[PDB]
RNA sequence: UCCUCCUAAAGAGUAACGGAGGAGCACGAAGGUUGGCUAAUCCUGGUCGGACAUCAGGAGGUUAGUGCAAUGGCAUAAGCC
RNA sequence: UUACGACCAGGGCUACACACGUGCUACAAUGGCGCAUACAAAGAGAAGCGACCUCGCGAGAGCAAGCGGACCUCAUAAAGUGCGUCGUAGUCCGGAUUGGAGUCUGCAACUCGACUCCAUGAAGUCGGAAUCGCUAGUAAUCGUGGAUCAGAAUGCCACGG
RNA sequence: GGGUGAUUAGCUCAGCUGGGAGAGCACCUCCCUAACAAGGAGGGGGUCGGCGGUUCGAUCCCGUCAUCACCCACCA
């Protein structure tokens, strides 16, 4: 469904995540890489991510490892 | 009886050991074992209850006494006097045989069975069991039922106490949890 | 008893599968063959097994092959 | 007859199919691996069979398990909070589909 | 016309277009005896089964029951088999 | 006309109590499923079609000829026939919907791709009033191709049985 | 002041000393129609006035109050 061979992340976003990990837990992470997956290091951290008008925060479980960002944001409101 | 002796000598030298009991009148003994089974729905007709009585007394060597409604209750739409379930009073050798040939070949027999719950007692010593199943006893050849009308068990035993009635129990391998 | 309204009771000697063979007094009419007894049911080594889940970064760590 | 329920009258291929978690090729490879021929029924068959049949089975997550880990993976995206789990929430078709005109499974029978 | 309570003033009785309710039957068992038995309600554990069905043990002690009003009575039960 | 023009990321056009139009697959035995085998036409291809072979249960992946094509590839046509089974059951009909495991293309498949494998097996047992097409290689049925297109037809446009 | 009756779907009304609770037209969808009407197919509705009570059941049975509809208030 993503590829045999290497599992995608936007850089950025990985960057970001490297130096959360250096500096520890810290304020929320805001990007727009939906589509970026997770990865185990980003688990504690409470990353913020688009859903079109607004950044809605994610705090990363677990169990949140193989998917991608935008599956915890949705886009359409309804009801 | 097969495991009457069995107790007499395993349980009872484990328990007059453990609690420090002065005589052999003290360690608690399983007194009566009662199938109970509920019907409830023979209320459409009561072929239902003869079947269920029918079950139980295969699963048991007894013929069950029909219960029936002590109270009406307008919730339930049953008035008093409806037979409305079926009760077997299991007592010494006929207790025992049941309770070998239950706790051998029928809790194996549970779908999907990790132990009985160890935490279920009444505060009296006494224990209880539901089985979801009747097919669980070897004796229903599946040949002859029409439901999967299920099944209570009661051991009421003379433990003054819920650590008495584990204590005991357990020494006869009770597959709890 | 109640003198003949009861079942019959005959000592069968019941068997198993994997051994597992006892004499036994039931109401059943013929020795019925079943599966494991008490004596060999996985509740002794499935408890290793009862706890079957765990582990999603292993999932994780085993997809990354790259 | 066993394998947890009951297999009834059919073909051996066919009636282990029966099984919640056995289809067509599982039963047929459970039949390879136990020797059984796929033409015969299962009213032919030995108690020196059925053991093995017993026996091919467990080599497979069959009905207790299957269930259980079916609700189990419902349930963790349903608590995950994830799209997919909010689709089993509401309802909705979760691998994407309309639900402009279609998705009468999933909604259930037509309401006004 | 009849029954129950109060008015009715601790024997009986005691009126009003005084205050409240019922009857004009039922039952060959719901009568007679001889054995046996003891409720309502709540708590705990128990398969569908819950506020409440049947089961087991604990409290409780007649708050239950009586063919039908109300009063009086009923464990030696007059209650249930 | 320092925005109704311009750039970027994310989202939406894919929503979902419902209603309608056009379709595809079925509600089976004039059939389903296995094994064997016969007979097309038309068309497209160079950052493209991609033999053979090897590894994959498969989608395919690696290596790699050939072909700007009556030469090579896409490309074994399917309904058909022969044999066997299934014996009228919501079934060996139906193939939805969900759960895992994956392949590809694409910078990227969460919203929101296609495809394969394992598991699941939902409505549906021929359809109310009403209503549509068709006069001969036509209706009905069966498969194949092409355009658009990195990927994405149950639509469209073509071809033959 | 005294007496009687009625209360059931949005409206007008039927409803067994018990039994989801029914009829017309209203409402919903779909047909028909250029489009509406009319016509045809399918469908849904309910405080049975409300706490109450002998009951195997209270809609119809059971005192009552709530309301609206009547009737009587004569000799005086
Ligand atoms: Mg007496
Ligand atoms: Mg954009
Ligand atoms: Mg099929
Ligand atoms: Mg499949
Ligand atoms: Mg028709």
């Amino acid at each position: 469904r993503s590829l045999k061979k290497g599992p995608f992340i936007d850089l950025h976003l990985l960057k970001k995540v490297e130096k959360a990990v250096e500096s520890g837990d810290k304020k929320p992470l805001r990007t727009w890489s939906r589509r970026s997956t997770i990865f185990p290091n980003m688990i504690g951290l409470t990353i913020a991510v688009h859903n079109g008008r607004q950044h809605v925060p994610v705090f990363v479980t677990d169990e949140m490892v193989g998917h991608k960002l935008g599956e915890f944001a949705p886009t359409r409101t309804y009801r | 009886a097969k495991l009457h002796d069995y107790y007499k000598d395993e349980v009872v030298k484990k328990l007059m050991t453990e609690f420090n009991y002065n005589s052999v009148m003290q360690v608690p003994r399983v007194e009566k074992i009662t199938l109970n089974m509920g019907v409830g729905e023979a209320i459409a007709d009561k072929k239902l209850l003869d079947n269920a009585a029918a079950d139980l007394a295969a699963i048991s060597g007894q013929k069950p006494l029909i219960t029936k409604a002590r109270k009406s209750v307008a919730g339930f739409k049953i008035r008093q006097g409806y037979p409305i379930g079926c009760k077997v009073t299991l007592r010494g050798e006929r207790m025992w045989e049941f309770f070998e040939r239950l706790i051998t070949i029928a809790v194996p027999r549970i779908r999907d069975f990790r132990g009985l719950s160890a935490k279920s007692f009444d505060g009296r010593g006494n224990y209880s069991m539901g089985v979801r199943e009747q097919i669980i006893f070897p004796e229903i050849d599946y040949d002859k039922v029409d439901r999967v009308r299920g099944l209570d068990i009661t051991i009421t035993t003379t433990a003054k106490s819920d650590e008495e009635g584990r204590a005991l129990l357990a020494a006869f391998d009770f597959p709890f949890r | 008893m109640k003198k003949d309204i009861h079942p019959k009771y005959e000592e069968i000697t019941a068997s198993c599968s994997c051994g597992n063979v006892m004499k036994i007094r039931s109401t059943v009419g013929h020795d019925l063959n079943l599966d494991v007894c008490s004596k060999c049911h996985p509740f002794f080594t499935g408890k290793q097994r009862d706890v079957a889940t765990g582990g999603r970064v292993d999932r994780f760590n085993k997809r990354f092959n790259i | 007859i066993a394998g947890i329920n009951i297999p009834d009258h059919k073909h051996a291929v066919i009636a282990l199919t029966s099984i919640y978690g056995v289809g067509k090729t599982r039963s047929k490879a459970i039949l390879a691996a136990a020797g059984i021929a796929e033409d015969v029924k299962i009213s032919e068959l030995s108690e020196g069979q059925i053991d093995t049949l017993r026996d091919e089975v467990a080599k497979f997550v069959v009905e207790g398990d299957l269930r259980r880990e079916i609700s189990m993976s419902i349930k963790r995206l349903m608590d995950l909070g994830c799209y997919r789990g909010l689709r089993h929430r509401r309802g909705l078709p979760v691998r994407g589909q309309r639900t402009k005109t279609n998705a009468r499974t999933r909604k259930g029978p037509r309401k006004p």
